[PDB]
């Protein structure tokens, strides 16, 4: 056991109480639970939305501001957000221009967030979606439920939340998570599991020569379980895998709000590249120190050169998290100059703050 | 002639609300080897919501309790459960619509209604190791039970009886949808928590129509 | 053991490696170790400069920007830095008028920090002291080395930053630091013991129903072993002790640049009072859930309505750590509006960004 | 004459880098029980850096040998431990100063003069759980040698037996400076790890100093 909680029943509604109290520019709706820019709605933007479970702070509260989400659906620990609440959300914070929602790749994150896409549809809300599958772990998605959603939907967050707040289209900013959604790419490992606050027993156990290999955000095992040796091993395995299964091939589906339908989409991703430009987001996933994330960052910078990639912007830190896991993820996603243009715009949220 | 009458429904949902409760923890270490360990948590607490809810509305039409039930799950047990169960009440309830007792021939159509919204939903194929897995041989049973003529009590201990083997036969497969399908081999020798969940629903039913 | 590292003896090699390499503003110096602002020597401010043991990361190199530290030693892990380095990292720094240290209360950092300035001094840099003593957790320092400085080393930091970059003096400076130690209170609690590279072992084994309450960032026993039960059980101990330890008296020395010799100084701090403004810090020792810091923060902000202390500011994170540690500290720093003005004023850091 | 030479005092030195290194560990799991774990990685650090550096000076003064490993400790050793020790070689080497050898009763003005040193930059009285639990008692020790007209060589010995039980006195007392004096009480069944260090010193001098 051992975690900082009261009753385990009463968990959310403190820590979003005290998010609420600490954020003067965040507003704490109740009866559905969610949270929005104390702001919103905010007129002739495009709005961006997203949520998910709990247990991934800061994302996605942690984003919610000028620069990134109007608003987020933080649902139960490890579990999705229930269709009335991302509903109720999204009209809370429509400005006039339409409403993106940014789904990771999660059975249950598809199928909710989809109902309420259909339901804001309905009530005459200009909406349409992205899908985010980073994770590179799960190789082939012929005989899965597909890649996961991880860390770069921080990312792309940040990016397409900029292009909101240039002023840019619903459809621009749809087409601009989707085509970045197409170069991005992540990996995590754990070297110890999460406890989840009504559990007692932690999701996996684990010898100290060992590690999960190929892990998400909710303390499900990885792809596999392998020796643990070094840092420089396991950077090393990690970033062999972002090239290796850098190929993807899938279909993902997107609100067509012109039809009223769903829009099968079959899309390929390439692996990275030789000549490359990367954001790097060198991500703790919950209890590994800051100094080791730089020391993992030390490898990746020269397994980078070493590809021919190039890094031009970086995050170190907890960005997204899976409760006390002890563990990392790496996600290197592909830029250009007009995205380096976005990255560097102001952006002004609890967990990221820069420009303006 | 043999019936579910509205009130056995009533009582059968009552149970679900009792048994979701009691295997909280077993289903949740199912969901804790293959999954992130929320799926008894999720089931709790959607059915939790629903039986409360219910003696509000025990006395409206089977479509109406049924429909509502599915509303309320869904907008409760959240994940990837709560679309599919709440799919599955909401397309029996239009099978069903405003009656007050079911034949067994209804009760076939209301079931392999309800399941063919969790497939078109979740495209779960056999053997994909998830709660179709159990809905599919579920509604073939009340299939045969309807050629035989049987009655509906006698029905549903036999739909209830091959849920349990059904939810069974998935520990063996490797999943190919949901959480655990990002395990690989890994999920092999594991019992998918929402086939669990489908099988303590059909002994709950049984259970219900007994008399 | 199970840290992301490689040999032990390189850790801080590639740690400091990755940390220079992330950030374009910041230079890392060999033979000796240091690091410091790209631009400086910056001529017409005072240069702020600290440093102490690794494993508080990011405190202090994460602090190293405008409107902050212009530079800082960091030693070997949990050790203090040596003379020679504050020396030479001064000295790289020196922007004409004057250097500030600033020096965490710890028996290493107080006296290699001392040889230090004197060094400063000797070779004609104008220099003064400000000590850090803010841990109100050793009740008295009558036959003990005194309070260690934690936390709000962080807040004084930023604050005292703020005023070097508007152009206050060195005397300016140094007078307001000494004026906020004064007035600035921490505590900190640990669930689980760091393990430090070297190691193999963490530095104190605890039950599931134990912590250790009152704790610095070394990973040392605290000041005793006590039930843990729940977090509003911790935080209300917390804050009681805030309170009840809040009466210090104890002699700080501060080098008078004008005689050239150390000046004792006996001060005296009051507990906080009804009527107080605070800027509160919810600081992650290293291994607590971003989530369970904002629980921390919700009854905090009961325990401070009900005291009569009015927040005026928070920060919410991992600021000044123990490596790997499971456990965090509550500061609170009384504050009025000038006080106020210099917490909103632009800082540009790896950990701290706003503003400008 | 009794007297210690130059050479004794590199041979000195030179073992001190020998036992940091052995008892690292041990210093270090000292410093684990009322402190932060790293006394053993500091004097080890230390003296490893002054013994690489012993061989290119061999051969100058005894002064100028004392005062090169003090500056050395300081600019490696960091921590409480840095500048204490590096304070005590540092005084230790103006009492000497261009030496060739030493008497007992120069040698016991040196160590007076060292724990001068570190008593007047860390205040340490007695029974305050510090190295100068065992400085002040050796110091008193070489005094009273000297008195006796005692050999170099067995005056060092008795030092040596002296900052023995003068380390092991730690162990009782309750820390008053230091980092231990952050436990209370807490610091009370534990021996002093930079008491232990001087002890250690003192073995390897009484070593150096057979022939
Ligand atoms: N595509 C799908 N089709 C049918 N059932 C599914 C599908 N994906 C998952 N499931 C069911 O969902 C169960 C897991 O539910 P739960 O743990 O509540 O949601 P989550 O996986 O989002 O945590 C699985 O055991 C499986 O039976
Ligand atoms: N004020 C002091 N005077 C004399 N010796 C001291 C004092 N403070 C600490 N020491 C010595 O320092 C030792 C601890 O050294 P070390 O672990 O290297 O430094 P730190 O405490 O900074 O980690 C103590 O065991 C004690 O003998
Ligand atoms: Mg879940
Ligand atoms: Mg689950
Ligand atoms: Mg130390
Ligand atoms: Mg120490």
């Amino acid at each position: 056991s051992k975690k900082l909680i009261n009753d385990v029943q009463d968990v959310l509604d403190e820590q979003l109480a005290g998010l609420a109290k600490a954020h003067p520019s965040l507003t704490l709706h109740q009866d559905p639970v969610y949270v929005t820019r104390a702001d919103a709605p905010v007129a002739g933007k495009v709005a961006l939305l997203s949520g998910g479970g709990s247990g991934h702070e800061p994302m996605h509260c942690g984003y919610i501001g000028q620069g990134m989400l109007s608003g987020a659906c933080p649902g139960e620990i490890f579990t999705s957000p229930t269709p009335d609440k991302i509903f109720e959300c999204a009209m809370q914070v429509d400005g006039g221009e339409g409403v993106l929602l940014i789904i990771k790749n999660y059975t249950g994150d598809i199928l909710n967030f989809e109902t309420a896409t259909e339901l804001l549809h309905d009530s005459g809300v200009k909406v349409t979606t992205v899908v985010i599958d980073d994770d590179v772990a799960v190789k082939d998605s012929l005989y899965t439920a597909g890649r996961r959603g991880v860390a770069n939907t921080v990312l792309i967050e940040k990016l397409v939340g900029a292009a909101a707040e240039r002023g840019d289209s619903l459809d621009a900013c749809a087409e601009l998570g989707r085509k970045l959604n197409n170069q991005g790419h992540s990996i995590g490992i754990a070297l110890g599991a999460c406890t989840v606050p009504a559990a007692g027993k932690p999701s996996f156990t684990l010898a100290d020569n060992e590690m999960e290999f190929g892990v998400g955000i909710h303390g499900e095992p990885g792809i596999d379980r392998r020796p643990f040796s070094s840092l420089d091993q396991t950077v090393d395995e990690m970033f062999d895998t972002l090239l290796v299964n850098g190929s993807y091939h899938r279909t993902l589906r997107f609100w067509d709000y012109q039809q009223g339908s769903w829009q099968e989409e079959q899309q390929t991703k390439q692996p990275l590249q030789s000549g490359d430009r990367v954001i790097a987001l060198v991500n703790n996933l919950g209890a590994t120190p800051l100094s080791e994330l730089y020391g993992v960052y030390n490898r990746l910078t020269t397994r980078c050169q070493q590809a021919g990639l190039t890094i031009e912007r970086n995050l170190i830190g907890a960005y997204c998290t899976s409760l006390d896991m002890t563990g990392f993820s790496i996600t290197l996603l592909k830029v250009d100059d007009e995205t380096l243009a976005l990255w560097d715009a102001p952006v002004h949220t609890p967990a990221l703050n820069w420009g303006k | 002639g043999s019936s579910l009458s509205r009130t056995q429904i009533v009582n059968w949902l009552t149970r679900c609300g009792d048994i979701f409760s009691t295997e909280s923890e077993y289903l949740t270490g199912l969901d804790r080897e293959i999954g992130d360990a929320d799926h008894g948590l999720n089931m709790n607490r959607g059915f939790s919501k629903v039986v409360e809810k219910l003696p509000a509305i025990a006395d409206k039409d089977i479509g109406f309790i049924l429909k509502n039930t599915g509303m309320t799950l869904l907008s409760s047990v959240g994940g990837a459960s709560g679309p599919l169960f709440g799919t599955f009440f909401i397309r029996a309830a239009q099978a069903t619509q405003a009656r007050q007792s079911l034949t067994l021939e209804e009760l076939y159509q209301m079931f392999r209604d309800g399941a063919d919204g969790v497939i078109s939903r979740g495209k779960a194929e056999p053997g994909d190791k998830t709660m179709c897995d159990v809905w599919v041989p579920v509604v073939e049973s009340l299939r045969q039970s309807s050629e035989q003529n049987l009655s509906v009590p006698v029905a549903l201990e036999a739909a209830s009886s091959i849920a349990e083997s059904a939810a069974q036969s998935t520990i063996t497969m490797q999943a190919r949808k949901g959480r655990a399908s990002y395990l690989g081999e890994r999920s092999i020798g594991h019992q998918d928590p929402g086939a669990t969940s489908v099988m303590f629903m059909m002994q709950m039913l049984a259970l219900a129509a007994k008399e």
